């Protein structure tokens, strides 16, 4: 059985740690809802 | 149970002590998170139950109590936030600049924040604070990086 339990407040923060980099990319979408690389 | 607005944890007691499945947010009476987490069974919140509402394995999402509610939307040109709310850690806000997913049916925004499975649910925000869709459907690519869709619903 599962349950669930509360984590915060959906809000944005002004000098939150800014990282990752922004990749553009062939994909595909199957019917069961799973990406992958079109190369 | 607990209907606050708010970020979510999706635990389960089945397998060794209490895990992490994933992360939901409600907004407006209604939890909304992916279908991979709960595969569209029934939530506990204190002793109040969570019915599953409209599902959608193609989308891999999910929504509770009532019909999908988020409908904001990536602008295209802007960075957000992913608050990140990972197993056993504290809910965190993550800034970034989306890259894209391009498709044979359109682009979609897509982030690539590396996080344990069990965080797939969390949401991804707007400068207002607004949820323009949900993080943990993606891709593994040739650095063993994960690159997760901005993946939203319809708001009917
Ligand atoms: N199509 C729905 C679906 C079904 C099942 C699962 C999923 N989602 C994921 O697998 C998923 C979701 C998130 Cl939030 C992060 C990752 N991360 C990831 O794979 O990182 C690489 C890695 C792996 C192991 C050890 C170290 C690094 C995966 C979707």
């Amino acid at each position: 059985d599962m349950y669930i339990e509360r984590a915060g407040d959906i809000t944005w923060e002004k000098d939150a740690e800014v990282t990752g980099n922004s990749p553009r990319l062939d994909v595909a979408l199957d019917e069961s809802g799973d990406f992958s690389l079109v190369e | 149970g607990e209907t606050t607005d708010g970020v979510y944890r999706v635990m389960t007691r089945r397998l060794l002590g209490s895990t992490q499945v994933g992360v939901g947010v409600m907004q407006e009476g209604v939890f909304h998170t992916m279908w991979h987490v709960t595969k569209g069974a029934a939530l506990r919140s204190g002793e109040g139950r969570l019915d599953p509402y409209w599902g959608d394995v193609k989308q891999d999402l999910v929504s509770y109590c009532g019909p999908w509610k988020l409908d904001a939307a990536w602008d295209g040109l802007s960075e957000v936030q992913l608050l990140a709310v990972p197993p056993g850690e504290r809910a965190k806000n993550i800034q970034t600049l989306p890259g894209i997913f391009k498709t044979k049916d359109g682009d979609i925004g897509a982030v690539a924040l590396d996080y344990p499975a069990g965080t797939s649910g969390s949401p991804i925000l707007d400068k207002c604070g607004r949820v323009i869709g949900l993080y943990g459907n993606g891709v593994v690519i040739k650095n063993g990086s994960y690159v997760s869709a901005i993946t939203q619903g319809k708001r009917e």
